[PDB]
RNA sequence: GACAAUGGUAGGAGAGCGUUCUAAGGGCGUUGAAGCAUGAUCGUAAGGACAUGUGGAGCGCUUAGAAGUGAGAAUGCCGGUG
RNA sequence: UAACUUGGGAGUCAGAACAUGGGUGAUAAGGUCCGUGUUCGAAAGGGAAACAGCCCAGACCACCAGCUAAGGUCCCAAAAU
RNA sequence: ACCGAUAGUGAACCAGUACCGUGAGGGAAAGGUGAAAAGCACCCCGGAAGGGGAGUGAAAUAGAACCUGAAACCGUGUGCUUACAAGUAGUCAGAGCCCGUUAAUGGGUGAUGGCGUGCCUUUUGUAGAAUGAACCGGCGAGUUACGAUUUGAUGCAAGGUU
């Protein structure tokens, strides 16, 4: 009985009960946000939407806030004598499924 | 007051080795094969990004491709038939359909044939 | 416990000892002496004379038999380089290195 | 990198199938025989492994072709020796040894690569019309297209 | 005529895979207790 | 000002600018190619040809 | 909060990181300084910490001053080792 | 949405191809010399097998999200047997 | 607000010495045990060299070629891995196996797939078969003085300044 959430730029297939992460929510950790934009549901009965099914939250605590892991960001033109050393950490939210379509 | 040059640049340069940990042969020890292999390494890691955004994309394609194929209908006229359908799902998620659940899957292929 | 000895400066330059110490390693102590003895290199005289203290030391500071006795390890490592040079034509004189070995080796009972 | 399958060893199953080259066209046989090999058409399809099924081709001296090929179709090979290139074998390769000319004609469609390599090595050609395989228990397959 | 390029360690040891020596054939003195080659005096 | 709390002027002073340290400092040519960027730098004072 | 702009050689502009010395202030150090080694550590970069091991006696931090202040290439110079 | 004025600091004075109007050459040159436009130089990305100068299009950084441009859609190789 | 052993004198060491030149002349390298010599009595293998115990010592894993002891380079041990494969050596994707951290959407290795011709310099244009570098380390290049000009800062101001 897995579901269809639009959540990040993105999708999301979240079998209920399942850690996830996606990009920042701004949302307070432990609080419980809940996903509007359910586009699909899988199992025994199988609503699938237009976009969006109709009703249907997918619900999940907020794990954790944090940011992932540093990539350095170098590039370089050969011979020409130019170079770029950026460093980057793309936030995140850990949060885990409870009651799919609840 | 003169100023000697300890510790900074071999420091630097220590730095610069262990990033270059991987590398066969003396990539991995002198100092300047190591740059270069680490400088060149950094520019591939970018374009790769790049890049790995669409590989994947590819292959979400070529499953469905599949899929499809499975219920004797195009790949182009599935996506077609599902746009003028109104669905909206991106293609990870109908591989991943495809891979968990092939009855809900060809439920969204009887969908999309519909409005044809 | 397992007992070691050690010949530092040796005359003789690593790669040859090493081409000894390859055949020494690992086997028995008894079998040891004897492919040494019978190896016609000069690492071998001198590899023996050091493998013989290995024992000695072995019998005496730690009171084990000497028979039950093994080569637990055994290797050479550089040591300094005598620097020399040979005259060569048209007045160019080129280097010679006379290179050393440190020797060492290990015998041994069990774990304990 | 996150979410999406990828089939392991301990994932995956490749059956066994037999086709009737007779009355086929060689590219059209080949390519598609290529598809099979390759894996897609299994939507558990993952490009770093071997997702590709078994396929044993039957009656291969009764392939067919088109316009001048059998005479104007050459075959070249080189011997790595000074004048050593040997067209010697044209369309009638069909003529002697086609399993061959079919064996040659499908690996030529797949990868250079060491996977499709190992993925040429799952095909079986056959002039004749019965196969030492049959222990393996194929399905016949039709050639879609 | 010299090298075009430096020999690399890797290289230099897979080349030197083949420079061992014999481990001797050895038979064991009777009675006398030392050892020596295979069809050699007992000294 | 406490002495161990100096503080200069605002806009006083401002940091010299040292050529020929680095490329992403921008001046590692220094400046100019290949004419008389040349150590003697010759302009002859004020001339043309 | 929306909204724009952010490829780049010669080059112009700007803001910074780190080195040694000094002033003042505030500290650390034989219950272990620097240095060296190892690590999955933090910062947008130069770069900064931290723990353990080694070492056995000198160091940081804050603000400001001043510089023999930053190396990968010069068939560069000297030493070592291939 | 620029322009011009005045002042501090510059680098540049070897250019290249493609289209195009021409001179020289042989309606030769990956030729040379001028007018015009673009691109390279100083421009990564996709296309042209590969391929500075051609076609599409200008990379602040992250994503395993969608649409498209040139060019493509039997297999290599994504997509029309 | 000079050097701290490649620095500072050529010379911190018996330096105008070794060494080179017929000569005038040219001209190096080379500092550091420890608080105290307490510098390893004695036993042992060995011709010695050297070494293992026993000892001095806070420390000799401070033992004389002696503080610290980096990198190149040489070795022993091995966890993972490799003998149908065409490799600027990485990157992106990823099973398998082994491990367990400055606890974090961990570390090692890597079957297989996709992508991918080092860096300087010089160039219209270099994977370039144009130049440079064997590797590692140390050293190695816009300074200062005095004028000139302009910007910013400050003190005064029909005055400012020695
Ligand atoms: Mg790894
Ligand atoms: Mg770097
Ligand atoms: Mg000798
Ligand atoms: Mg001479
Ligand atoms: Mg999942
Ligand atoms: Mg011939
Ligand atoms: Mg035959
Ligand atoms: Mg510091
Ligand atoms: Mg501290
Ligand atoms: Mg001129
Ligand atoms: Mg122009
Ligand atoms: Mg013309
Ligand atoms: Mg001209
Ligand atoms: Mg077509
Ligand atoms: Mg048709
Ligand atoms: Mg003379
Ligand atoms: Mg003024
Ligand atoms: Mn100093
Ligand atoms: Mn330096
Ligand atoms: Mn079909
Ligand atoms: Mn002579
Ligand atoms: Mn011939
Ligand atoms: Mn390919
Ligand atoms: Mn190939
Ligand atoms: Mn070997
Ligand atoms: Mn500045
Ligand atoms: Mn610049
Ligand atoms: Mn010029
Ligand atoms: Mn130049
Ligand atoms: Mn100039
Ligand atoms: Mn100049
Ligand atoms: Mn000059
Ligand atoms: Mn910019
Ligand atoms: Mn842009
Ligand atoms: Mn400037
Ligand atoms: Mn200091
Ligand atoms: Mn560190
Ligand atoms: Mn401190
Ligand atoms: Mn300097
Ligand atoms: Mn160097
Ligand atoms: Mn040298
Ligand atoms: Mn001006
Ligand atoms: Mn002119
Ligand atoms: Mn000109
Ligand atoms: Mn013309
Ligand atoms: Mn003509
Ligand atoms: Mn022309
Ligand atoms: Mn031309
Ligand atoms: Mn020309
Ligand atoms: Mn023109
Ligand atoms: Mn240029
Ligand atoms: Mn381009
Ligand atoms: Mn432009
Ligand atoms: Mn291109
Ligand atoms: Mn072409
Ligand atoms: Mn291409
Ligand atoms: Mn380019
Ligand atoms: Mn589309
Ligand atoms: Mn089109
Ligand atoms: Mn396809
Ligand atoms: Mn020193
Ligand atoms: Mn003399
Ligand atoms: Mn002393
Ligand atoms: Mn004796
Ligand atoms: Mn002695
Ligand atoms: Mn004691
Ligand atoms: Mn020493
Ligand atoms: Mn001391
Ligand atoms: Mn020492
Ligand atoms: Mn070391
Ligand atoms: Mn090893
Ligand atoms: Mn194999
Ligand atoms: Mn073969
Ligand atoms: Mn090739
Ligand atoms: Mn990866
Ligand atoms: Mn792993
Ligand atoms: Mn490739
Ligand atoms: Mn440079
Ligand atoms: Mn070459
Ligand atoms: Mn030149
Ligand atoms: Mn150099
Ligand atoms: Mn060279
Ligand atoms: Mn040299
Ligand atoms: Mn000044
Ligand atoms: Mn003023």
């Amino acid at each position: 009985m897995f579901a269809i959430i639009e959540t990040g730029g993105k999708q999301i297939k979240v079998e209920e009960g399942q850690e996830i992460f996606v990009e920042k929510l701004d949302v307070n950790e432990g609080d419980t946000f809940t996903f509007d934009k359910v586009l699909f549901v899988g199992g025994d009965s199988v609503k699938v939407g237009a976009p969006t099914v109709e009703g249907a939250t997918v619900t999940a605590t907020v794990n954790k806030q944090g940011r992932g892991k540093k990539i350095t960001v170098f590039t370089y033109k050969r011979r020409k004598n130019s170079k770029r050393k950026k460093g980057h950490r793309q936030p995140y939210t850990k949060l885990t499924i409870d009651k799919i379509n609840a | 007051p003169r100023v000697k040059g300890g510790t900074v640049t071999r420091a630097r340069r220590k730095k610069t080795i262990k990033l270059a940990k991987g590398y066969f042969g003396s990539k991995h020890t002198l100092y300047k094969v190591a740059k270069q292999q680490v400088m060149k390494s950094g520019q591939y890691a970018f374009r790769d990004r790049r890049q790995r955004k669409r590989d994947f994309r590819k292959l979400w394609i070529t499953r469905i491709n599949a899929a499809a194929r499975q219920h004797e209908m195009s790949y182009s006229r599935l996506m077609n038939g599902l746009k003028k359908a109104g669905i909206d799902i991106n293609r990870k998620m109908l591989s991943e359909i495809a891979i968990s659940d092939e009855k809900a899957f060809a439920q969204l292929v009887t969908k999309a044939k519909d409005a044809l | 416990m397992e007992a070691k000895a050690v010949a530092r400066t040796i005359r003789i330059a690593p790669r040859k000892v090493r081409l000894v110490l390859d055949l020494i390693r690992g086997k028995n102590a008894a079998e040891a002496i004897a492919i040494l003895k019978l190896t016609n290199k000069a690492s071998s005289p001198v590899i023996e004379k050091v493998l013989m203290s290995a024992l000695a030391n072995a019998e005496h500071n730690y009171d084990m038999n000497t028979d039950e006795l093994v080569v637990k390890e055994a290797y050479a490592n550089e040591g300094p380089t005598l620097k020399r040079f040979r005259p060569r034509a048209q007045g160019r004189a080129s280097a010679i290195n006379k290179r050393t070995s440190h020797i060492t080796i290990v015998v041994s009972d069990g774990k304990e | 990198m996150r979410q999406t399958f990828m089939a392991n060893e301990s994932n995956i199953e490749r059956k066994w199938y037999v086709i009737d080259a007779e009355g086929q066209t060689l590219g059209r046989l080949s390519s598609e025989v290529a598809s099979i090999l390759r894996g897609k058409n299994k939507v558990t399809y993952t490009p770093h492994v071997d997702t590709g099924d078994y396929v044993i081709v039957i009656n291969a001296s009764k392939i067919e072709f088109t316009g001048n090929k059998e005479t104007d179709k050459v075959y070249y090979r080189h011997s790595n020796h000074p004048g050593g290139i040997k067209s010697i074998t044209a369309g009638e390769l069909r003529r002697t040894n086609p399993e061959r000319l079919i064996e040659n004609s499908i690996k030529g469609m797949l990868p250079s690569t060491r996977l499709g390599e190992k993925q040429g090595k799952k095909l079986f050609v056959y002039g004749g019309a019965e196969h030492p395989h049959a222990a393996q228990q194929p399905e016949n397959y039709e050639l879609r297209g | 005529a010299v090298p075009k390029r430096r020999t690399s360690k890797t290289r230099k040891n897979k080349r030197r895979t083949h420079f061992k020596i014999s481990v001797p054939g050895m038979t064991e003195c009777p009675n006398c207790g030392r050892e020596y080659k295979l069809s050699h005096r007992v000294c | 000002m406490k002495l161990h709390e100096l503080k200069p002027a605002e806009g006083s002073r401002k940091e010299r600018n040292r050529v020929g340290r680095g490329v992403a400092t921008g001046n590692g040519k220094t400046s100019g190619r290949g004419h008389k960027g040349q150590k003697a730098r010759s302009g002859g004072g004020v001339r043309p040809g």
